[PDB]
């Protein structure tokens, strides 16, 4: 009964949405160990999928984005086959792949990630790496993100230009990302597994 | 409907174009197993449905009450007429782990073949992630959708795991694209 293999796809679609929603909650509340366990469950479930749609792919991208942000300050961790990419540069690529739902907020989060990707290098004393990151993000004779001229100056004058990074800090990036996660929590809070699970708890 | 006493404009069964690296790089042939087997009733196509220099394809069915036609292509002027008459596309990918891809070309190949200049964009695209047989190491379907940037193409899509020897997954995939057809 190949219908079974099709019933496994449905149950799998449900588990995926449930793990995402649970990962988003651990991110918002600061539960590192819960985040790690839910991450390992999600990793395996993704490996076992037999089919895929654009909706499920977007849900996967959201989980990936959060794992990179959580390691934003861990400069030597590597997430991509190319060893030169830092965690924030990896988060930015993923964010470019998630189809926009809230144009304004999406563009704000994007500009803040581009800025911090360099700032975390500057504040640790890695002037050379910041220069490498800058070249990989803005390195292209064309007009994108208008902060290019400012950040180039900051890099030349090899010293943490706190003055600027203060008004577009790590904390300000984290606040905007957590406002996005709330919009995700509200939408997915109505998925099959979560809803059914609540009724049992209410009894 | 708009006509109670007159017959309607004829609707011929759904037709699909099928191409891809999976049609030659696999140790076991997918087309042979499709042909050389049943529950599916493969028959030669009718000469009337001929598409200059290409033919009339192969006919199949799910259960006597569900029929569709497929034009198999092992290369890439004439194909364009196919891209216009066909209702959907089927890309057969090589999902064997030991393989290394040139994700750039594959994307383009699909890109060309599926241009809205030859037809609507509501036409579904089915990607078959195929391997020779059940004991071969396979690359997960998520990785495939990601490396092929399927969203840039603008066509609704689906990736389904398939096995050339037993045809596992083939049915569930066909069944899906037959609905994006009744959605038209």
């Amino acid at each position: 009964a190949g219908l079974v293999a099709e019933a496994e796809a449905v149950a799998a679609g449900w588990m995926l949405d449930f793990l995402c929603l649970s990962l988003c909650r651990a991110f918002r509340d600061g539960r590192s160990e819960d985040f790690r366990r839910t991450r390992n469950s999600a990793e395996a479930i993704i490996h076992g999928l037999s089919s895929l749609t654009a909706c499920q792919l977007r849900t996967i991208y959201i989980c990936q984005f959060l794992t990179r942000i959580a390691a934003g300050k861990t400069l030597d961790a590597q997430f991509e086959n190319d060893e030169r990419i830092t965690p924030l540069e990896s988060a930015l690529m993923i964010w470019g792949s998630i189809e926009k739902e809230h144009d304004k907020l999406h563009e704000e989060i994007q500009n803040l990630i581009k800025i911090q990707a360099i700032a975390v290098c500057m504040e640790n004393g890695n002037f050379k790496e910041a220069e490498e990151v800058f070249e990989r993000i803005f390195g292209d004779p064309n007009s994108h993100m208008p902060f290019k001229s400012k950040l180039l100056m900051i890099i030349s004058q090899k010293d943490t230009f706190h003055s600027f990074f203060q008004h577009f800090s790590y904390n300000h990036m984290m606040e905007k990302i957590k406002s996005y996660v709330n919009y995700v929590l509200s939408e997915k809070s109505s998925t099959f597994l979560m809803k059914a699970a609540a009724k049992v708890v209410e009894s | 409907v708009t006509s109670f006493l007159h017959s309607l404009i004829i609707q011929n069964e759904p037709r699909f174009a099928m191409f891809g690296p999976g049609l030659e790089e696999l140790n076991t042939s997918l087309v042979l197993s499709l042909m050389s087997s049943e529950e599916l009733c493969p028959t030669a196509g009718l000469p009337q449905r001929q598409i200059d220099g290409i033919g009339s394809g192969v006919n199949f069915q799910l259960n006597n009450q569900h029929k569709f036609n497929i034009l198999i292509l092992y290369s890439t002027p004439q194909i364009q007429k196919v891209c216009e008459v066909v209702d959907g596309f089927i890309y057969v990918a090589n999902a064997e782990a030991h393989k290394r891809h040139e994700w750039q070309d594959e994307f383009s190949h699909i890109m060309a073949m599926t241009d809205p200049a030859f037809g609507s964009s509501g036409r579904p695209l089915l990607v078959l992630s195929c391997i020779s047989q059940g004991d071969v190491k396979r690359m997960p379907c998520f990785y495939l959708a990601h490396e092929l940037h399927l969203n840039l193409l603008n066509h609704p899509w689906l990736v389904q795991d398939t096995e050339a020897e037993t045809l596992t997954g083939f049915l569930n995939g066909i069944e899906w694209i037959l609905e994006e057809v009744e959605s038209k």
